[PDB]
C-alpha cells in the first residue's frame, strides 16, 4: 500500500453533516456582513457630512 | 442644501420666510414714513399760532 493510499471507510455521515452545518453558519455570517456594512455606509456618509456642516 | 440631504421642504421655509421677514420690514418702513408725514402735517395744522400778518 503505497504511502497515503485507499484503505478504509466508516460513517462519515455525522461528520459531513456537521461540516455542512458549519459551512451554513459562515454562509450566513457573510450575509450579516452585507447589512452590518451598508448600515455603516449610510452612517459614514451621514456623519462625514453632518460633521463638516 | 448643497450637502445632499436637507430636504427642499426646509430650504423653502427659509427662502419664502426670508422674503416674508424682509417684506414685513418694508411695510414698517412705509409705516415709518406715513407717520413722519402725518406728523409734519400734524404740526402744519399748527401753523396757526400767530396768524402771521
Amino acid at each position: 500500500v503505497k504511502k497515503g493510499d485507499l484503505l478504509a471507510e466508516i460513517d462519515s455521515t455525522t461528520q459531513i453533516n456537521t461540516l455542512n452545518t458549519r459551512k451554513a453558519a459562515l454562509a450566513s455570517y457573510q450575509a450579516q456582513l452585507v447589512a452590518r456594512k451598508t448600515a455603516y455606509d449610510v452612517a459614514l456618509s451621514n456623519y462625514q457630512r453632518l460633521s463638516k456642516l | 442644501y448643497g450637502q445632499k440631504a436637507t430636504s427642499l421642504d426646509t430650504l423653502n421655509t427659509a427662502k419664502a420666510t426670508l422674503n416674508n421677514a424682509k417684506a414685513e420690514m418694508d411695510v414698517v418702513q412705509e409705516n415709518i414714513k406715513q407717520a413722519e408725514i402725518e406728523v409734519n402735517t400734524a404740526e402744519t395744522n399748527l401753523g396757526y399760532t400767530k396768524i402771521t400778518s
